[PDB]
RNA sequence: GGACCAAGGAGUCUAACGUCUAUGCGAGUGUUUGGGUGUAAAACCCAUACGCGUAGGUUGGGGCCUCGCAAGAGGUGCACAAUCGACCGAUCCUGAUGUCUUCGGAUGGAUUUGAGUAAGAGCAUAGCUGUUGGGACCC
RNA sequence: GUUUGACCUCAAAUCAGGUAGGAGUACCCGCUGAAAAGCGGAGGAAAAGAAACCAACCGGGAUUGCCUUAGUAACGGCGAGUGAAGCGGCAAAAGCUCAAAUUUGAAAUCUGGUACCUUCGGUGCCCGAGUUGUAAUUUGGAGAGGGCAACUUUGGGGCCGUUCCUUGUCUAUGUUCCUUGGAACAGGACGUCAUAGAGGGUGAGAAUCCCGUGUGGCGAGGAGUGCGGUUCUUUGUAAAGUGCCUUCGAAGAGUCGAGUUGUUUUGCAGCUCUAAGUGGGUGGUAAAUUCCAUCUAAAGCUAA
């Protein structure tokens, strides 16, 4: 009836991501390569600007932010290949 | 359409294993130690009652482990957050209070 | 009484399979400790024998009315008109000491303590970077403890 | 809720929605061309209060069709009316006119600046939000068992405070 | 509609509202989900909740008192009724003191309003009955 | 090397050992489904069940069931009527296991065969299985590695009781006189027992005739770890727990989700598309380029 303040219990899901995972991520990534949409897609990106990229990713994905981040992950991969 | 007929008889049944079950617990409670526990909803928010099981933290602070206190009959719940100052500290004197009563044959 | 099978089983040269069980299971044991089997009763219930014993049957708040059984006079308020035995023996039980055994130490370990003994001395850091005869290296203090438990079941 | 605002500007206002009706009943008995220009029934001034004229300028530039509505070339006589009762908004949809669109009763909340963000420009204090309603139900049931439980302390006091002595001739009295 | 005769054979039960009556308690009332108890489907006891309810005048006038031998007279007046009130809520005007330029309701009106205030009556059980629904008097 | 052998796959065995079916089906669980029937699958219960929960509070805390919520919310030609849930009180209460980083100073794991033994098994030996991962340890409430300080703890048998089951046996008092009657168990007179006057039989209403009934007693054969004593052993640098310090500190994807279709009244199913990792789910909240709450889905078991 004062205050007492409990110890937040944080799932270790919401911690971080681990030096580990983001190395199995990005090592299975140049791997797999591209789905086909995503062949789509970097060229899509390169022909027709982000604008109508995330258009169309976002038809093929459900959601907006997925699209967002697909759109993003595939501007990453043409900046990690390209320059470099 | 059900009518209870064995209402008065199931009573006589559940008294038995009442009987019967503390047969086997010859000593203990057939209850466990439960905490009392301030209710939610603010129709029932000035009354207290039984709660589940404590916390580890709440048990670690009455002095012993919850793994221990599961043998010792004390009912614990790790979902169970402790946020009120005075529900914890009356909680704190119920175990108090039951570590004083028992008596525990090695 | 009216199905095949019951009928049949009447009609049979067989004879029922009857047990009578209705009667035992008011009655229980307590199976459990010696203590209370003597001072159980059969009588008065779970609730008035552990009443009377001492202990307390259920933990807390029962739904229903506790027998106050007339123990005491209790008188009208006027509002100011104008002018533990048997808790003793378990008591004792649990406070009896168990005849206990001191852990003591296997002989080849024990052999190999003495072997250190008296390679090194008592000194801890020389046998602790020991490599002969600390193949396992042991924890500092754990050589400690282990030679202190040694030394008090053998050679001071 | 709905929100409907023009997203590289200022307007965003937030209204709330009462009192559906759908195609599927016999309130509508009748399909039109989907399609077709529509014409408003603006039966409210929307002049005199400013926030109320900027509603209905919004809805213009909202429910306002450009003539690249595909089957646009037919008109099905089709006329929304929007009418302030007290302060909400009844909503109708007619097609002599007979209703065959779905029903609103439709309330103001509050007007902010900015495309979804911007901070809040215009409030109307009249609207209430249920969960305020069914808040206030609930504190008033735990006010009347606060009372009951007073109450019911009160005729146990009353029950213990009740009892009257025995006469000093009475055969109790004497033994 | 019928040869006769015997037996069988047709408004039962339950649920939800409703009146009446009886009973207990009374602004409270309701033990029996459940617990304790027991001579054990009985009876007995009952913690916490829950349910439903609760949260002025005049005219008369039962009586009663006084006086009157009586007849009658005077006084106080139950229930209830009528009137004139009052107040609350509404009703439509007044729109002050203030006033963020549109906020505000102060005061005074007006009719009706309402199982409204102006000193409770209900809860529970039983019985008889009204309406409805379950096959619902039977075929 | 045209040879030989590892594997891997696929066959065959009158090879060894096991197992499936059918009946019943009151209750349970799935599938289908009209104006219920049917199908499939179990058990003594089944199911469900240890929060990707409910809430908005001074928060609660697996599931299940009862009373209340309540004929309310909500739905419905808002017609017919349909029809919840949170909380509260109670009954009952119980929690656990995987899948993620190495044991690498030794696959430490197990089936099977055989030889013995104290056999719901044990030991030995040998084939196999298995690194495309069987053991130990760890499931967030963390946990692990160490280190420090201490403490604290040990397991397995036997036997005899007890407990449970199935039984067996023993344990009161009139057959006293008279009448009636074919027959006294009827009627009258005088009695005895009783922790036994329940019931039945005996030629009519039998406490006392018999069986029982009531109270206790003595057995017998099993079940069994429930505990209670004895008795035999168990250590091997074995296993574990608590506080402090140090270094780390990995989890359910054709899934989540989106659209559509059917179905249900929001889920489910199909088809198409199809993710994230300070992630995700869900709900309130706003003085708003909001804050806060609350759980960890896509693996599993669990009495009452």
């Amino acid at each position: 009836v004062t205050s007492m303040t409990p110890a937040p219990k944080i799932s270790y899901k919401k911690g971080a991501a681990s030096n580990r995972t983001k190395f199995v991520r990005s090592l299975v990534r140049e791997i797999a390569g591209l789905s086909p949409y995503e062949r789509r897609l970097i060229d899509l990106i390169r022909n027709s600007g982000e604008k109508r990229a995330r258009k169309v990713a976002k038809k093929r994905l459900g959601s907006f932010t997925r699209a967002k981040a697909k759109v993003e992950e595939m501007n990453n991969i043409i900046a990690a290949s390209r320059r470099h | 359409v059900k009518v209870h007929f064995d209402q008065a008889g199931k009573k006589v049944s559940r008294r038995n294993a009442r009987a019967t079950r503390a047969a086997k617990i010859a000593p203990r409670p057939l209850d466990l130690l439960r905490p009392v526990v301030r209710a939610p909803t603010v129709k029932y928010n000035r009354k207290v009652r039984a709660g589940r099981g404590f916390t580890l933290a709440e048990v670690k602070a009455a002095g012993l482990t919850a793994a221990y206190a599961r043998t010792i009959g004390i009912a614990v719940d790790h979902r169970r957050q402790n946020r009120n100052q005075e529900i914890f500290d009356a909680n704190v004197q119920r175990l108090k209070e039951y570590q004083s009563k028992i008596i525990v044959f090695p | 009484m009216t199905s095949v099978r019951k009928r049949k089983m009447n009609r049979s040269s067989v004879g029922k399979a009857t047990r009578r069980n209705k009667d035992k299971q008011r009655k229980i044991n307590i199976q459990s400790n010696p203590i209370i089997a003597a001072n159980w009763d059969y009588s008065l219930t779970m609730a008035q024998n552990y009443k009377k014993l001492g202990l307390r049957a259920k933990l807390q708040t029962p739904a229903g009315g506790k027998e106050a059984d007339l123990s005491k006079v209790v008188k009208r308020i006027p509002l100011t008109k104008p002018v533990t035995e048997v808790v003793k023996k378990l008591e004792e039980l649990a406070s009896r000491p168990v005849i206990r055994k001191e852990r003591s130490q296997s002989e080849r370990e024990e052999e190999w303590l003495e072997k250190l003994y008296k390679k090194h001395g008592d000194d801890y850091k020389k046998m602790f970077f020991d490599k002969k005869l600390n193949i396992y290296q042991q924890s500092e203090g754990d050589l400690k403890r282990r030679l202190l438990r040694w030394k008090k079941r053998n050679g001071i | 809720y709905l929100w409907l605002s023009k997203p590289p500007n200022g307007p965003t206002i937030k209204f709330y929605i009462q009192n559906l009706h759908t195609m599927d009943e016999x309130x509508x008995x009748x399909x039109x061309x989907x399609g077709s220009r529509p014409v408003l029934s603006f039966d409210q001034r929307f002049e005199s209060s400013p926030h109320y004229q900027l509603i209905k300028e919004l809805l213009v530039h909202n429910f306002g069709v450009p003539p690249x509505x595909x089957x646009x070339x037919x008109x099905x006589d089709h006329v929304m009316s929007f009418s302030i009762v007290d302060d909400k908004i009844w909503v109708r949809t007619y097609e002599s006119l007979v209703e065959i669109g779905p029903r609103f009763v439709m309330t103001v909340i509050l007007i902010l600046e900015g495309s979804f963000g911007g901070p809040k420009i215009y409030e109307n204090k009249q609207y209430v939000s249920p969960n305020v309603v069914r808040a206030q139900i609930k504190q008033q049931a735990a006010e009347e068992a606060k009372s009951r439980a007073e109450a019911a302390v009160e005729r146990k006091i009353k029950r213990r405070e009740n009892v009257l002595a025995a006469d000093p001739l009475s055969n109790d009295a004497l033994f």
